[PDB]
């Protein structure tokens, strides 16, 4: 089947610059940012014209986008397109000044009965860098109600997340709960009991 | 040159219904240059149909394009599960750029929020930053607000994140947190967070006082 594979992305400063190549077996680039719609950025846009140079290799089966000048703004994954149209898999580029840091977890302690089966728990993946982080309860046990959170970037340039889970009131008294947070980024691994307060 | 715009930013059908997704332009588009496109959570997105009308291979019959000029649709003619995804439009002739989208999620049962409030841990105490969380759990519609209150006190300082429409109950989930200094935060006794929401009568209010 007609295939596309994407390379070059990964964590540059802000004013730096990186190259991201897409091979085959006309050509357009596009990204999307953490949580919103696709954007048009060159096959150039306005934000990226003059930064942004497209350039293509009919010998060696790729196509370039060169990315000079880097901005925050610019954090995005990015995408090979080209009837049956075809789509890379997408790899993201993250562009910021903040160095890898592994995050801080922090206790969410169930309180607030709001009772009758369900009470909230939950810990505080906070302060870290980059995405992403995974989040399980109780090492792949605890499946169900567990919710984690997307990600938001503080101004700091650090991003947090929260993670939470509803478990029966009658089990918080017998059954203990630990979150395992994995940020693979920094080769972190934290695990936290949560206990009632 | 030209900007898009689609209506409605979300739109709530169930299983069966006929989706009409609408695309306008600023400026006149020719028929040849507007394609519609799909997106599911966490894959590369689909062209559906390009040239207004004209559908892609491997696509079922359900997605109709139609529409010239300055207006054009979408329509799905019998949703399916699979169906409830992000549709963005996209012109190709003197501009190129994709419209904002439209969400089409499962219209469910309206559910009321279950709130819950966490006061900054110890541990966390011991940077110097507090951090209370506010938690809208499985609820739907999508559309909900939180207003903070340090004390009985408005805030204009917390960020909150929304869960994709869950795979299963088809529901959202929704935290506010609120970042102080401990300076601050160890000043004021009474903070509570004030939940609105269409399954819910009146606004739900939860609180602690700082000593507990």
């Amino acid at each position: 089947e007609v295939q596309l594979v994407e390379s070059g992305g990964g964590l540059v400063k802000p004013g730096g610059s990186l190259r991201l190549s897409c091979v085959g077996s006309w050509m357009t680039w596009v990204r999307q940012a953490p949580g919103k719609g696709l954007e048009w950025v060159g096959h150039y846009a306005a934000p990226v014209k003059g930064r942004f140079t497209v350039s293509r290799d009919d010998s060696k089966r790729t196509l370039y986008l060169q990315m000079n000048s880097l901005k925050i703004e610019d954090t995005a994954v990015y995408y090979c397109m080209t009837l049956i149209d075809v789509w890379g898999k997408g790899t993201t580029v993250t562009v910021s000044s903040a160095s890898t840091k592994g995050p801080s977890v922090f206790p969410l302690a169930p309180s607030s009965k709001s009772s009758g089966g369900t009470a909230a728990l939950g810990c505080l993946v906070k302060d870290y860098f980059p995405e992403p982080v995974t989040v399980s309860w109780n090492s792949g046990a605890l499946t169900s109600g567990v919710h984690t959170f997307p990600a938001v970037l503080q101004s700091s340039g650090l991003y947090s997340l929260s993670s939470v889970v509803t478990v029966p009131s009658s089990s918080l008294g017998t059954q203990t709960y630990i979150c395992n947070v994995n940020h693979k980024p920094s080769n972190t691994k934290v695990d936290k009991r949560v206990e009632p307060k | 040159e030209i900007g898009l715009t689609q209506s409605p930013g979300t739109l709530s059908l169930s299983p069966g219904d006929r989706a009409t997704l609408s695309c306008r332009a600023t400026q006149r588009v020719g028929s040849d240059y507007l394609a519609w496109y799909q997106q599911r959570p966490g894959q590369s997105p689909r062209l559906l149909v390009y040239g207004t009308s004209r559908r892609a291979a491997g696509i079922p019959d359900r997605f109709s394009g139609s529409g010239s000029g300055t207006d054009f649709t979408l329509t799905i003619d019998r949703l399916e599960p699979e169906d409830f995804a992000v549709y963005y439009c996209r012109q190709y002739e003197t501009s190129f750029s994709f419209g904002p989208g439209t969400r089409v999620d499962l219209k469910r049962t309206v559910a009321a929020p279950s709130v819950f409030i966490f006061p900054p841990s110890d541990e966390q105490l011991k940077s110097g930053t507090a951090s209370v969380v506010c938690l809208l759990n499985n609820f739907y519609p999508r559309e909900a607000k939180v207003q903070w209150k340090v004390d009985n006190l408005q805030s204009g300082n917390s960020q909150e994140s929304v869960t994709e429409q869950d795979s299963k109950d088809s529901t959202y989930s929704l935290s506010s947190t609120l970042t102080l200094s401990k300076a601050d935060y160890e000043k004021h006794k009474v903070y509570a967070c004030e939940v609105t929401h269409q399954g819910l009568s009146s606004p739900v209010t939860k609180s602690f006082n700082r000593g507990e």
